[PDB]
DNA sequence: GCATCCGTGAGTCGAGGGTAATAAGCAGGGATTCGCCCGGGTGTCAACTCTTTTTTT
DNA sequence: AAAAAAAGAGTTGACACCCGGGCGAATCCCTGCTATAATGGGAGCTGTCACGGATGC
């Protein structure tokens, strides 16, 4: 829960280890984009990943 | 203090004409200071045989006396490739010029 | 915040190796350019736009393109398409979650929905 | 570009279907010659030696 | 693709044309370099229109 | 097939730490020329 | 990251006399040049 | 016509991964920048009227 | 054989709100002024040749 891999976790190529998230900062998407987000009406994140 | 149409005129009227801008929001009265500084910034718009006449070239320039007194003058002798005079420029310069260092 | 400062940036050209070659301006990434994968599925992205844009009226995809700046560079709001249109303010959003209900079926959006994923 | 990233198991018959005749080169470091950079017909194997 | 110049109070030579091996300004009106490098460093003075 | 480029150069970078390519070395190019080939090597130099 | 300190080897902090073999001359001769080295210091010679 | 002194060169692909030191002080006046708040243009909804394709008579 | 309405359009008021532009206030940057006597500087090769050229008498 805490975002780490528990000990003795068989891990494979391209997993993620730890879940970390940054601030990402409001950036212009393309029309086409929005219009496909506001179709399936999810929300943007804010977070990158 | 207000900001109707009228203070705004005044107070450009006041800072174009000139006048000091920490007395610029007394004058107007009520506004403070710092009001009048971002209403500015804003809206935009923010004895010798000579006397000190007579000194020619190649001529001494030692002062004697003070200047701001009556009796002013230089001695004005031969003293060419020098500003003072050989008489004073033992007493002037560093007497036994002694100093050498590394270069 | 007095703290954490960055002062003194390292030069480009310290030797990250040992030796004089391998410097530090070999061990950096460009962030701002965009991988030629990324601009390849946007076309794929542009052209699967148009082909879903084909069963609805002429009407609902005019305001959609209107509303949407999918083929224009300017964007309009509601109120700059109802000068334009018949509708002046109102049934614009009926016609915008009309053309929405049109789209949010599976048959009809089943290729579109692989995007967002 | 999702199917791939599985590695999905239908994924290895288009993989021998689509090297079937693109020849790809292969050269050595010391490049002395021009016999150093030679094409050839890539042929899918196990292992993870060329 | 946007490039700036920067002003200059007093001209400068360029070094290109004045270290090299060949002395391109001392080959014009018969200068050695030796000379010119005096000039250069205001330690003596040249006299022109005589 | 497609990592991160170059800052300043605008390249592919080097090393097998975050996705390297093989450099095509001058010698390489040396090879290209002395076979017929014209439009691999200017493909290989330019859009690649 | 343990770090060891690996030994260096260079010349002695001593006088030398090393003549080179009749090469950087007109003609074939010796020239004995002496050297006095020392440890922390401007070097010295009394080349022939 | 020779003797002395200052520039260029050194193969090529691969590994390896981040760095580091000095340190005055305070008084005047402006330009800058972060919080709150009214607000007018953008959305999201109750809720009143013509048209018509049948589905019922 | 006839004949009117849930949608489909079309609006008409009724909020909910969301960055923008000011009003403040709180706080950054610049610049100058300090009064015992301060008076020329610290690395760096020097364990490759060889060529090919640029100065000098
Ligand atoms: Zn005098």
């Amino acid at each position: 829960e805490a975002g780490i891999v528990a000990i003795g976790a068989e891990v494979q190529p391209g997993d993620i280890l730890v879940g970390k998230v940054t601030p990402k900062g409001e950036s212009p998407m393309t029309p086409e984009e929005k219009l496909l987000r506001a179709i399936f009406g999810e929300k943007a994140s804010d977070v990158r990943d | 203090m207000s900001w109707t149409d009228e203070r705004v005129s005044t107070l450009k009227k006041l800072w174009l004409d000139g006048l000091s801008a920490s007395q610029i929001a007394k004058q107007l009265g009520g506004v403070t200071r710092n009001a009048v500084i971002g209403k500015v910034h804003r809206l935009g718009l923010s004895p010798g045989s000579a006397t000190v006449l007579t000194l020619g070239a190649h001529m001494c320039k030692w002062p004697i006396g003070d200047p701001s007194s009556e009796g002013f003058t230089f001695c004005g002798r031969r003293s060419s490739e020098g500003p003072y005079c050989v008489e004073h420029a033992r007493v002037a310069y560093q007497p036994q010029q002694t100093k050498k260092k590394s270069g | 915040k007095v703290l954490k400062i960055a002062k003194e940036p390292i030069s480009l050209e310290t030797p990250i190796g040992d030796e004089e070659d391998s410097h530090l301006g070999d061990f950096i990434e460009d962030k701002n350019a965009i991988l030629p994968i990324d601009a390849a599925i946007q076309s794929n992205l542009r052209e699967t736009t148009t082909r879903v844009l084909a069963s609805l009226t002429p009407r609902e995809e005019r305001v959609l393109r209107m509303r949407f700046g999918i083929g224009m560079n300017t964007d309009h709001t509601l109120e700059e398409v109802g000068q334009q249109f018949s509708v002046t303010r109102e049934r614009i959003r009926q016609i915008e979650a009309k053309a929405l209900r049109k789209l949010k079926h599976p048959s009809r959006s089943r290729k579109l929905r692989s995007f967002l994923d | 570009k999702r199917m791939v990233e599985r590695e999905q198991p239908q994924v290895w018959d288009i993989l021998e279907e689509v090297i079937r005749e693109h020849p790809v080169l292969l050269n050595r470091a010391p490049t002395l010659h021009r016999l150093g950079i030679q094409a050839f017909e890539p042929k899918l194997i196990e292992g993870k030696a060329i | 693709e946007r490039m700036g110049h920067i002003e200059l109070a007093s001209p400068v030579a360029h070094i290109w044309f004045l270290k090299s091996l060949p002395s391109r300004i001392a080959m014009m009106l018969d200068m050695p370099l030796k000379d010119i490098e005096r000039v250069l460093y205001f330690e003596y003075y040249i006299v022109t229109e005589p | 097939s497609i990592g991160p480029y170059s800052l300043v150069t605008q390249q592919p970078l080097g090393g097998k730490a975050q996705f390297g390519g093989q450099r095509f070395g001058e010698m390489e190019v040396w090879a290209l020329e002395a076979y017929g080939a014209a439009y691999t090597l200017q493909e290989m130099l330019t859009v690649k | 990251t343990e770090r060891v300190i690996v030994s260096q080897m260079h010349r002695s902090p001593g006088v030398f006399f090393d003549h080179d073999k009749g090469k950087t001359h007109a003609s074939g001769k010796l020239l004995f040049a002496a050297r006095v080295i020392p440890y922390r210091g401007s070097w010295l010679d009394f080349e022939f």
